[PDB]
């Protein structure tokens, strides 16, 4: 044939892969952990999102930390070798590297470890794509006004895209009525971009939504009139379309 | 608006 | 005039930038760290590298700790009105979230505070650049083989690109005489691709490149045979184009 | 500033341009040709989708080959400065190389001639596009079941691009009710494109959409189940986007 | 499998096709017809750029008007299933619409009809490119200084693409030493951007070339200081790009 | 459908 | 340069 | 190679 590029992932495998949801917005009492209001909306629109990608969806709701890394475990022991990509979507409250189960807290580490490169086989040379919605801890952001070769191997850590909700250290917010700021604007760039746009020019556009749409609204002083920006950390080694041939 |  | 696009950053003002490049290569004999040969390929790579990006280079060698924070400030109480961007490189010894000055460490955050959205005017709005070549841990990879609106505002923390050289929690490789594996990974990339991609396009093929084509040979089994992923993060609202017009 | 090119048409002036519509729908009976039922459709989707991209529309209806002429002749006497392109629409009946006013002929060539780069100064440099909706002849598409320099000096002939409904040679298709299949196509593909492709790229979606949604519908067996193929004329030398900045 | 679009040519095939080179450098005494200086330069240009496309390529020197229908009729005879596309150039003297044989003239429809959609199969739907070198009249440039479906058919005059080397009615010029100016842009743009850029955005790029680099030079003043622009003609109903996957 |  |  |  002629000319061959590869800048891209092949996505035309039979199938574009799993779309793990973890909708976690009751939490045991126990813990302290307030509920999360308007979970439910970004959990539906990541469900319809995804389903017109093209991925096999798998909603679930309020996981204790012991589920989660079941679930996890469970998953990265399945046959991947017909499918394209692997997405998890993790809803809950959360700190700088941890997500929260309904009765305490899973470090992030622990999950994508069972995708690595060398954990889970099927999925080598996949983009593995984690989107996290959860605070990242407690700073509120107050806003500005405007040689050699062989043996060919590749990092284990390689392939991993991270779209977290916030910048490292801060809060995240969620609108109790529409939803997260990040996720409605995560849903709403992948509609309209998808069958156009490579994902991380999808998730700069993510970005400016967060960024320029949304203040919070509080009584409280503190908690005013904040602004947000998400944080794209990308180990991807090419280029991501949701489209193919 | 809240904080997760 | 005709319909209007606001999807890429106004890379047109009178001058692209300054590109600070701090290369610290000899330390005090009281910190215990080792001199990182080769930095001076780096550092002179990036210099010729950025020039052609038309860049106004400023290049500092071995800088305290102290002078590292002076050095910030100073430049970001510069007057960067008819400037496009900011650059800084960092070529240094390093841990997650730190890097050494040649006397002790300094928080990645201070460095980068200075040029938050409402600490430097002059740059809001701009793309700010931050390449750190340095270690973020001492974890080595293995390989595998293979509504509402009002009163504009912005995040101070939006329009940041960290491009590190590894991922969180890993040592960073440099080769004695080639320079570092992600240095020279991004020069090449920059000076291939700078007048045709977009720049997270060009960083994730600097993620390849660094991922299949180096591997560390050691006679210290410990250290033989690891592997390398660079982490981009990005915090940017609009592609990025070194050219225009 | 930075590295810069000029692969693309420079289309941010104060003013797009002009766009001429010429609708010739009723001709003098003494030429014995036919009224273009539908051409209103096609008239009135032109004037819409172009006052759409920011076009300065002037409809002209049923002109004589001496009005057509001297409305030429006085657009290209005026100044163009201020305008990005130029853009003529001209909807009649037509042969190779020809477009008939209301009393008789008149050679494409005349008409585009007042357009030279040394005729019209002011558009010297700048897209002259002519679409035309008209026959090239009278064939039928039975179709098939699927050094040197100094002195810098530009052609005259640059610069134009000629959108014909139909390839040389060939009789060009009209509906009575939803207007001619070249316009109806044109029209829609800049609705849904000119905001993100290049106009080349439109005109090619344009050419299949019109070669495979379209198909003849007659009574008489010599002109039942005919297709058709625009025919796309550039002697363009930069690409051309009808958006900016 | 993930969302599906086809708006580019399947150019995957296991050959790229053929690409037939006709070079015309000495006529009949009969005919009157000059000894074509220069063609022979073009012609091995010609033969290196498509080789390096991947293309199986077949040069032919001085062929009759007999000998060039008996090739063309028994190429469009062979097999092309196999094949992605079809590319032919003529390099000879001509005038409008028509191309000579060393004793006499062919029309370039007789040609091109051979690879109708109907009349070869196995090239329907497939890109079929007639690149042609020769004169299309005698003028010169003296520039200036800067519903319904059913039964799916396709036009048996789709996907044609005719890459003329001057505009209808012009002369063609030819450089006795660098061969002509259009088959010389061509070749360096296709081995500049063929694996980049889509191929009617190469021909502008070629149209650019030939627009702004030559101007003729004559010891007759009626051939001296004349420009050309090439002219594209484009039925094609994809995007064209030499490079896959 | 009718021709021009 | 000649022309074709 | 060394590490940094």
């Amino acid at each position: 044939s002629g000319i061959s590029l590869d800048n891209s992932y092949k996505m035309d495998y039979p199938e574009m892969g799993l779309c793990i949801i973890i909708n976690n917005k009751n939490f045991h009492k126990s813990t302290g952990m307030t509920s999360r209001s308007g979970t439910d909306v970004d959990a539906a629109n990541l469900r319809e999102t995804f389903r017109n990608l093209k991925y096999e969806v798998r909603n679930k709701n309020d996981l204790t930390r012991e589920e989660i890394v079941e679930l996890m475990r469970d998953v990265s022991k399945e046959d991947h070798s017909k499918r394209s990509s692997f997405v998890c979507v993790l809803l809950s409250h959360g700190e700088e590297g941890i997500i929260f189960g309904t009765n305490g807290p899973v470090d992030l580490k622990k999950i994508t470890n069972f995708f690595r490169g060398d954990r889970c086989r099927s999925l080598t040379g996949k983009p593995k794509l984690f989107i996290i919605q959860a605070c990242r801890g407690t700073e509120l952001d107050c806003g500005i006004e405007t040689d050699d070769m062989a043996c060919h191997k590749i990092p284990v850590e390689a392939d991993f895209l991270y779209a977290y909700s916030t910048a490292p250290g801060y809060y995240s917010w969620r609108n109790s009525k529409d939803g997260s700021w990040f996720i409605q604007s995560l849903c709403a760039m992948l509609k309209q971009y998808a069958d156009k746009l490579e994902f991380m020019h999808i998730l700069t556009r993510v970005n400016r939504k967060v960024a320029t749409e949304f203040e919070s609204f509080s009584f409280d002083a503190t908690f005013h009139a904040k602004k947000q920006i998400p944080c794209i950390v990308s180990m991807l080694t090419k280029e991501l379309y949701f489209y193919h041939h | 608006d809240e904080v997760d």
